[PDB]
């Protein structure tokens, strides 16, 4: 088969959390961070990167989000640094009563179990008979019988 | 109550209006069943009080027109429909147009006292017919003409005068 | 119009003469009741998670919890958990 | 004999979906399954109309009957209808309507001819065989005395003038007699009519047992629409409110068959029907078994629910 | 129309889907090809049934009114039979009476 | 001229399953359309004799 474009999205979920890449599913980055709605068309590669990305001392450079107000929508960057507000009380942009910063860091130690190695996850996504496809695989051509 | 709106009723969901049930119903009772698997009963639980689900949206949309050559003009018939409480054209319910029957109202057509020999029907022994600054008439459909014809002990007719005629059955 | 609403049904841009049936009435909802009860209780479901035994695998500690309201913002809001299997019940619709 | 049947028409949005917008999307994929199953029904209800318009109504003419009654030294007020009620029915007609005794997307079409202008249809030609003879069917009605029609009524059998003019006050005991045996018959038992009694029982059994599919769960693990949306996986739901699409609409194309094999006999007998009115009501027949047994004389038609009712 | 299944072409279903994946979507066409089939042999013969009875109706006429004299009301015609005159017609009969 | 026919009549359970119990229990999820098929049978033979 032959498509017109591939949107590859590169990014690290730690080793728990990796089976939930899938449409229709329940978690922390399947809710608030990335959704699969159930027409989507790709393939999902992902390999071990323990031997590399891991540190000894904690891989402070990546960094998540566990908290959003709703449901987010699917193919959608949340850059916004607000703090989740609780209650009534206004948090002003630091943490306070019923004011919790969203943004955590991983937990990556390659001394520690499956749930903590980190692992690369890339999404292809196929858009497939919509447009004109010049994206395929080595396949020949013959002549016009 | 009597609107009709969306129900969520301890995760059941349905769609109808809300009626004072005046059957005598077990206190235990959660709900209750009709006919097939669905639904009229439903009990509040934080104040107990019993309503009727009536469900919306029924009757259908039937129109009255000549061709696309004659006129535009299209009678529309409404369907098993009681009239007193009234599609996207809302320019009818202004009325003067509406002539009640059996069947249901006819909008759009001025009811006429005569008596014709129509082509499109309708129903209940109403009929329509396209006729004369025209529009869409409607009335009764008529048996033919009347012929009153005395009947005493001792007459009788005899046929002087023949003629030929020429059927065609297919 | 009712012109235009012959045409859409019979698939055909001449009309004939007669009577045509067309559609069904439409009557769009407004507002949507909701009805629950009220209870002022939460479920207590950080005691049977959180706590420092537990029971084994022959012999379990079934625990029967009623007459509450159910906090299930530490299943889905969270997640610091490990196997999340659910079957019959999609679980966005658990709080539904 | 039956003419006419109960006009239905089935709506596909509301027997197949709950009024649910999941079912109306999958319902555009499925396409023109339930809009040739609304054409079938259509095209029955037109030939229903047809049915009547060719038995019940043979000429565009309507007779009347004059206000001073003396025919013969007979009684025919049991046939003839009461200018005294508002509605115009006879007496015969009285005891014929008595005896013959919903939302969810059904309906029940109301027919076009009325049973008000069936019996002006029945007065009309009642008019014509009683006064105006043989001749009001074949051309323009003749005026002939009903002492010189039984004369040639007789004629066609054999029977010469002989024995109706000397017979003719033994005929009173006879006819008046045996007219009011059938009155006193219908009014006793309704067994007489409950051939029209079928035709209710046919469409009634058809209409409850097609209700009752709602609940049979077809396969799915539960038979309401809004009860797997609200609980199963959207691609585990799209699997089982389509087992009850396709259940549902194989209980509507069996009730749609079955409707087109009752139009196809009452066809018959309503062509069955319109013949007997074009032989026996408006002339004189030779057959035998086919006007009432034995030699033909004449034949009175009376209005019916559903059907005609024939007096031989 | 697409009978649930995503495409209704036969040759997409097997260019794309797993040979488990295929044999659901191929067989929820095929079913609802063989529906469209027994529509077609439901209709087709009970209108072979309302022909069946006017040609018995046609072949009646052409034995009573043509190759004879009939004394009947309303079947030869209106009025008092004389002759009647057959005609071809596509796909029927027109009668001269 | 043929009169009458062949007077036949089909089983619910016999035709569809093979006597057994799992069968028989998912034969009742789809309700009356076997009483359907009874009558239809039936309503053949009173009108053949």
């Amino acid at each position: 088969l032959c498509f017109t474009n591939v949107y590859a999205d590169s990014f690290v979920i730690r080793g728990d959390e990796v089976r939930q890449i899938a449409p229709g599913q329940t978690g922390n980055i399947a809710d608030y961070n990335y959704k699969l709605p159930d027409d989507f068309t790709g393939c999902v590669i992902a390999w071990n990167s323990n031997k590399l990305d891991s540190k000894v001392s904690g891989n402070y450079n990546y960094l998540y989000r566990l908290f959003r107000k709703s449901n987010l929508k699917p193919f959608e960057r949340d850059i916004s640094t607000e703090i989740y507000q609780a209650g009534n009380k206004p948090c002003n942009g630091v943490a306070g009563f019923n004011c919790y910063f969203p943004l955590r860091s991983y937990s990556f130690r390659p001394t520690y179990g499956v749930g903590h190695q980190p692992y690369r996850v890339v999404v292809l996504s196929f858009e497939l008979l919509h447009a004109p496809a010049t994206v395929c695989g080595p396949k020949k051509s013959t002549n016009l019988v | 109550k009597n609107k009709c709106v969306n129900f969520n009723f301890n995760g059941l969901k349905g769609t109808g209006v809300l009626t004072e049930s005046n059957k005598k119903f077990l206190p235990f009772q959660q709900f209750g069943r009709d006919i097939a698997d669905t639904t009229d009963a439903v009990r509040d639980p934080q104040t107990l009080e019993i309503l009727d689900i009536t469900p919306c949206s029924f009757g259908g949309v039937s129109v009255i027109t000549p061709g696309t050559n004659t006129s535009n003009q299209v009678a529309v018939l409404y369907q098993g429909v009681n009239c007193t409480e009234v599609p996207t054209w809302r320019v009818y319910s202004t009325g003067s147009n509406v002539f009640q029957t059996r069947a249901g109202c006819l909008i759009g057509a001025e009811y006429v006292n005569n008596s014709y020999e129509c082509d499109i029907p309708i129903g209940a022994g109403i009929c329509a017919s396209y006729q004369t600054s025209q529009s869409i008439i409607a009335y009764t459909m008529s048996l033919g003409a009347e012929n009153s014809v005395a009947y005493s002990n001792n007459s009788i007719a005899i046929p002087t005068n023949f003629t030929i005629s020429v059927t065609t059955e297919i | 119009d009712p012109l235009s609403e012959t045409k859409c049904t019979l698939k055909s841009f001449t009309v004939e003469k007669g009577i045509y049936q067309t559609s069904n009435f439409r009557v769009q909802p407004t507002e949507s009741i909701v009805r629950f009860p009220n209870i002022t209780n939460l479920c207590p479901f950080d005691e049977v998670f959180n706590a420092t035994r537990f029971a084994s695998v022959y012999a379990w500690n079934r625990k029967r919890i009623s007459n509450c309201v159910a906090d299930y913002s530490v299943l889905y809001n969270l997640a610091p958990f490990f196997t999340f299997k659910c079957y019959g019940v999609s679980p966005t619709k658990l709080n539904d | 004999l039956p003419v006419s049947m109960t006009k239905t028409s089935v709506d596909c949005t509301m027997y197949i979906c709950g009024d649910s917008t999941e079912c109306s999307n999958l319902l555009l994929q499925y396409g023109s399954f339930c809009t040739q199953l609304k054409r079938a029904l259509t095209g029955i209800a037109v030939e229903q109309d047809k049915n009547t318009q060719e038995v019940f109504a043979q000429v565009k003419q309507i007779y009347k009957t004059p206000p001073i009654k003396y025919f013969g030294g007979f009684n025919f007020s049991q046939i003839l209808p009461d200018p005294s009620k508002p509605s115009k029915r006879s007496f015969i007609e009285d005891l014929l309507f008595n005896k013959v005794t919903k939302f969810k997307g059904l309906t029940v079409l109301p027919p076009l001819l009325t049973d008000e202008m069936i019996a002006q249809y029945t007065s009309a030609l009642l008019a014509g065989t009683i006064t105006s003879g043989w001749t009001f069917g074949a051309g323009a009605a003749l005026q002939i005395p009903f002492a010189m029609q039984m004369a040639y009524r007789f004629n066609g059998i054999g029977v010469t003038q002989n024995v109706l003019y000397e017979n003719q006050k033994l005929i009173a005991n006879q006819f008046n007699s045996a007219i009011g045996k059938i009155q006193d018959s219908l009014s006793s038992t309704a067994s007489a009519l409950g051939k029209l009694q079928d035709v209710v029982n046919h469409n009634a059994q058809a209409l409850n047992t097609l209700v009752k599919q709602l609940s049979s769960k077809f396969g799915a693990i539960s038979s309401v629409l809004n009860d797997i949306f609200s609980r199963l996986d959207p691609p585990e739901a799209e699997v089982q409110i389509d087992r009850l699409i396709t259940g549902r609409l194989q209980s509507l194309q069996t009730y749609v068959t079955q409707q087109l094999i009752r139009a196809a006999e009452i066809r018959a007998s309503a062509n069955l029907a319109a013949t007997k009115m074009s032989e026996c009501v408006l002339g004189q027949s030779k057959r035998v078994d086919f006007c009432g047994k034995g030699y033909h004389l004449m034949s009175f038609p009376q209005s019916a629910p559903h059907g005609v009712v024939f007096l031989h």
